[PDB]
RNA sequence: CUGCCGAAGUUUCCGGAUAGCAGAAACUCAGAUCAGUUUUAUGAGUAUGUAAAAUGAGAGUUUCUAGUGGGCCAUUUUUGGUAAGCAGAACUGGCGAUGCGGGAUGAACCGAACGUGAGGUUAAGGUGCCGGAAUGUACGCUCAUCAGACGAAAAGGUGUUAGUUCAUGAACUAGCCCUGGGCGCUUAAGCGUACUACCCAUACCUCACCGUCUGGGUUAGCUUUGAGAAGCUCAGACGAGUAGGCAGGCGUGGAGGUUUGUGACGAAGCCUUGGGCGUGAGCCUGGGUCGAACAGCCUCUAGU
RNA sequence: GUACGUGAAAUUGCUGAAAGGGAAGCAUUGGAAAUCAGUCUUACCUGGGUGAGAUCAGUAGUCUCUCGAGACUAUGCACUCUGAACCUGUGGUAGGUCAGCAUCAGUUUUCGGGGGCGGAAAAAGAAUAAGGGAAGGUGGCGUGUUUAUAGCCUUGUUGUAAUACGUCCACUGGGGACUGAGGACUGCGGCUUCGUGCCAAGGAUGCUGACAUAAUGGUUUUCAAUGGCCCGUCUUGAAACACGGACCAAGGAGUCUAGCAUCUAUGCGAGUGUUUGGGUGAUGAAAACCCAUCCGCGAAGUGGGAACGCCCUUGUGGCGUGCACC
């Protein structure tokens, strides 16, 4: 048993094996959209352009 | 297993949102935020055994 | 973490190097405290588990 | 499992090139300032157990058959069930009547036979 | 011949009894302890100590039983110093039993500690040529007619580069130049800094193989037959080595047994740029020479 | 061929080949030259024809073993069998070194395409716009100006952004190199309505090409590149140094024995030990075999291994060897 090892970032096969949920992963999920709320106040922008 | 991977994989995303939420809110509203100092490190033996 | 246990992934079985290669190496090692795949160990080592 | 030898060369006796009373007989060197035994750069190698070649393929000739001495034709008769992993050698003592006669078994036998062409002549 | 284990190189009394280091045996023992380790806080005086937390490892033994009873390189702390060096304690490790990459070369400097190999990647050092690798990028100093690359030293510099202070100047500060491995190099192939590329160790990674150690499997011996159970099989880790210890083997003379063994159709020996086997001691074999005896296996023996 | 069996090494002469310039021999890797080794398609399968014979006879006898098992002897060649001989096939498959490619798996290196998420939700900038100054532009008179017939900076500000950097994708497309361990089946998985199903899922397979008078490698001599000190002893910190060594062959050093102790094996066991001696041994008789009387030595509370019965199991209860505690 386990004559090779196979790595699972390579070898798909093995991910599915290990792994019984990267065939539901849906990595880049899209959160953001053209209404982006500029968070920085006056006062933090004063104090990081300062001196 | 499918199941746990899932809810841990949200709880990762949703602690990671957590925190860049918060930091953007004590960013715009004039407070600092500090977060939690890290409780695992990873460490790598870079000299040899003479 | 997650590429580490995957790429260079070995348990300590009988005292001996054995390389995580099936869910049923951890868990008949780390099953007593409900740890069952290599995501659970994953989630162990990253979130500093009890 | 084809064969592998991990070297071909011997192992020659330290100084066995410049005296001929030294033979070359691998011979472990026993001075603690000999620079052999030290093991420096340059020098030449020694036998460790980490040259040691393939069980499986171990005593195996370039042929991939295993070399076993024959003296008569009841050494040949032997390898009736190891025709595939075994070649007939016959003895360097065994006169060239008895070695026809082990030649011809081995024929039929389907036996390699290492040294069939010894002390003997052909006639067609 | 190979394999495995492996020191001490010095406390204490005083040629030894020791101890200690390294192995064997007889144990018991994870619901237990141990540690060239860090802690918690308070005890005492940031250090020091404490009982009970973190990390790692299963540990404690009792008996006897080989070898050693020095130094060197020195670092650091450190005492006295004394023209000045230097010497004196402890401490620290290394070399001593240790090969390898670098250091132009190198016994003690920088890396790194070793089974046989393939591939990859690095360390210390380096990439003008010798020499494997950018005559790379960016920003600066210097032109040395004794450059630089590795005390005559105080000063002198109508030698400078930048800056500081007071303020037309004055000095000051810091750094380069002069006086006091080879070839070659000069907006460098020198020096300083920053940044990407690249070179390669016996080191690191992946794989194969050798061996050792450790753990596991294997009998109503199942048509998987793979029960020389002293066999077969699975897995993981490891590999320097002096003294010393322990295993397994190779070879020689003779003896008991055995091969219903080899031999004048050529024994033994010898020669040979013939071939093969074994990590090795060694063994088998072709050809030549030669002319009477000789060998394998099990055991015994030794003027081996 | 009496300088006489075999005829080694050191050493010497001649001949042949090769290399020559000073540490050298030597080690690693290949070239050249010389030489050598083994590996071959041949068989297998199938069909018919012809004959054959027995382990075949809707067959007769003998022998040896334990009805039938082997060996034969006659007689037949169909019924079966003999891949049996040959003709017929010109049927079909065809084994060892090299080389190429393709599908893969392991390791690794090197370019590229996208997509999320972060930062001042990048900063800039294009761009809406108010003001100001000069490295004063343009006008005005080198001096001073304030957009003129350039514009610059600052500020809020025009629809939002974009980009860079960091980070992530169980997103994706190529190039190169090394490796192929194992050897029926099991397992974990993915496809698949299910599948003696398929798959990149407990380690390479498939498709081809070249050669026997050759291909491929080995050996020897030499060359090129890289490295490389002379061993053994003693010394001391390792050294160094000083000792031993012209060469070759043969000989040449922990042995035998008497005690003692340890460990192991073997026999017997409160015993044990035949061999001072006697008996005996017909064939070799210094052996082996047998033993009468003496004698030597020896002797005269807990923990806990293992097992039982209960307890879902742990655990409890009864019973404890050896040894250490009491």
């Amino acid at each position: 048993a386990h004559v090779q090892k196979k790595n699972p970032l390579k070898n798909k096969a093995v991910l599915s094996r290990l792994n019984p949920y990267a065939k539901a992963y849906k990595a880049n999920v899209k959160i953001n959209s053209e209404k982006t709320p500029k968070a920085a106040g006056e006062k933090f922008l004063s104090v990081l352009h300062e001196n | 297993i499918a199941k746990r991977a899932e809810a841990y994989e949200a709880e990762y995303r949703a602690a990671e949102r957590e925190q860049i939420e918060l930091a953007r809110k004590a960013r715009a509203e004039g407070n600092y935020f500090v977060p939690h100092e890290p409780k695992l490190i990873f460490v790598v033996r870079i000299r040899g055994i003479n | 973490v997650r590429e580490l246990i995957y790429k260079r992934g070995f348990g300590k079985v009988n005292k001996q190097r054995i390389p995580l290669s099936d869910n049923a190496i951890i868990e008949a090692a780390l099953g007593k405290y409900s740890i069952l795949s290599v995501e659970d160990l994953i989630h162990e080592i990253y979130t500093v588990g009890p | 499992v084809n064969i592998i030898k991990k070297r071909t060369k011997p192992f020659k006796r330290h100084q066995s090139d410049r005296f001929k009373r030294v033979g070359e007989s691998w011979r472990k060197p026993r001075g603690i300032d000999s620079c052999v035994r030290r093991r420096f750069r340059g020098t030449i190698s020694m036998p460790k157990i980490g040259y040691g070649n393939n069980k499986k393929t171990r005593y195996c000739m370039p042929n991939g058959l295993k070399a076993f001495l024959v003296r008569n034709v009841s050494d040949v008769e032997l390898l009736l069930m190891h025709n595939k992993t075994y070649a007939a050698e016959i003895a360097g003592n065994v006169s060239a009547r008895k070695r026809v006669e082990i030649v011809e078994k081995a024929r039929a036998l389907g036996v390699k036979v290492t040294n069939a062409g010894a002390k003997v002549r052909s006639q067609e």
